């Protein structure tokens, strides 16, 4: 399905456009600043003082969202290739040091002698988001020892999700992976116990949560983490529920594709 | 009634691209 997400998956705060020209070199190139929020958010559209003939037809690459570091890489592009090794790096790149506002890019290629109107560019984020709706079986379901809103005993981690957040993606994307959590069984010291940021009722987008029934019981799990594109497999998500604990693990696609969100519901 | 010459400024229309969005069921 096509989904539009929530207004925060949406947000745009700044937009940095290149105009490159038929040879992919020699881009014009307008930042319009945030602290300018010209920009026409209800229209959707951009207008530049740029006239039609001095326009004629380019490659027109529109990116939202970039801090300084990205901003200045974008300043020194001279060629449409360039832009595919501009990339922000994540330390720890899943919910919620990635958060919104989401880098985008997107571009189309148009004639502005023939109409000084491009409609239009499609702006796709560059993050991915998984989306975990665990129900548990009955030898699952019991009353969890909750400390703080989250339950001590169920724990999850993150493996070999990657680090960069390219603005276009390369042809094949390389690997900067890292993982939330490397400790092994039984002890799984460094994993990260269940939270509750769900089970709040305006909701945010992203987090973990939990269900119980009127007995107190656990009857279902939910994590829901943005995360970075892989053109490689190996991104993993691992859960350790009571029993050592048990281990489950549930590879994500070989691919993660940006601004695709992968909803599972799962059984365990 | 004489209209604008035909080299007016430019404007690029821009919308956020909906997510795909997948759904799966996978049991253990």
């Amino acid at each position: 399905e096509r989904n539009q997400g929530s207004a925060a998956e949406r947000l745009i705060t700044n937009l940095y456009l290149l105009l490159f020209d038929q040879s992919g070199a020699n881009p014009a190139k307008y930042y319009i600043a945030g602290n300018t929020f010209i920009w026409l958010p209800d229209d959707m559209k951009v207008k530049l003082d740029m006239t039609q003939s001095e326009a004629g037809e380019r490659k027109v690459y529109v990116v939202a969202n970039v801090d300084n570091a990205v901003k200045t890489a974008l300043d020194a592009v001279a060629n449409e290739s360039d832009l595919q090794t501009v990339k922000r790096t994540t330390a720890m790149p899943w919910s919620t040091d990635i958060a919104s506002p989401f880098l985008m890019s997107g571009n189309k290629t148009h004639d502005f002698l023939a109409n000084r109107l491009l409609d239009n560019v499609p702006l796709v984020r560059a993050i991915a988001k998984v989306e975990l709706n665990i129900s548990l079986s009955e030898k699952f379901q019991i009353v969890p020892i909750i400390v703080n809103g989250s339950l001590s005993e169920f724990k999850f981690r993150y493996v070999n999700f990657d680090k960069e957040t390219y603005v276009v993606k390369p042809t094949t994307k390389p690997d900067n992976l890292i993982s939330s959590a490397n400790g092994v069984w039984p002890q799984i010291t460094d994993w990260t116990v269940w939270g509750a940021s769900l089970n709040t009722s305006p909701a945010p987008d992203a987090g973990t949560g939990y269900t119980l029934d009127a007995n107190g019981k656990v009857t279902a799990l939910r994590i829901v983490t943005y995360l970075n594109e892989r053109d490689s497999k190996g991104a993993t998500v691992e859960v350790a529920l009571p029993r050592g604990p048990e281990l489950y693990r549930l590879p994500l696609p070989d691919k993660i594709l940006r601004n695709h969100w992968y909803k599972y519901e799962v059984e365990i | 009634a004489m209209e604008p010459v035909e080299d007016r400024s430019i404007e690029i229309s821009i919308r956020v691209d909906d997510f795909t969005k997948t759904g799966e069921t996978v049991r253990y």
